[PDB]
């Protein structure tokens, strides 16, 4: 009955438990080509990808 | 101090840091193949038939 439910991890696999802070990553992304939400990207939308940094909408990257 | 309006801007230059050049090497670096097992040197019959 527990077939397929009780899986077991592989040897190399590991759960991420270290909690860090994501302060400089939005500024780093906007220093790269991430045009943020409020400004307008230099190509039109639908030729731009959403960027989602851990639950927070960040911007619009050109294709 | 009136701050009147102006015309429409033609183009918008986007300044951004350049792509990371010379980061990846032109050949690839793979993990080497684990060797096939060798017959070890110095193997001899240690069992003699009794009597």
């Amino acid at each position: 009955e527990p077939c397929g439910l009780m899986n077991h991890l592989t040897a190399v696999c590991e759960v991420v438990t270290q909690f860090v802070y994501t302060a400089s990553i939005p500024a780093l992304l906007c220093n790269l080509g991430v045009t943020p939400i409020d400004g307008a990207p230099h190509r039109s939308y639908s030729e731009c990808y959403p960027v989602l940094l851990d639950g927070v909408m960040v911007g619009w990257v050109d294709k | 101090g009136g701050l009147t309006c102006a015309s429409a801007p033609q183009g918008t230059l986007r300044i951004l840091e350049g792509p990371q050049q010379s980061l990846s090497g032109s050949p690839l670096q793979p993990i080497p193949a684990s060797p096939p097992p060798q017959i070890p040197p110095g193997l001899r019959p240690r069992f003699c038939a009794f009597g």
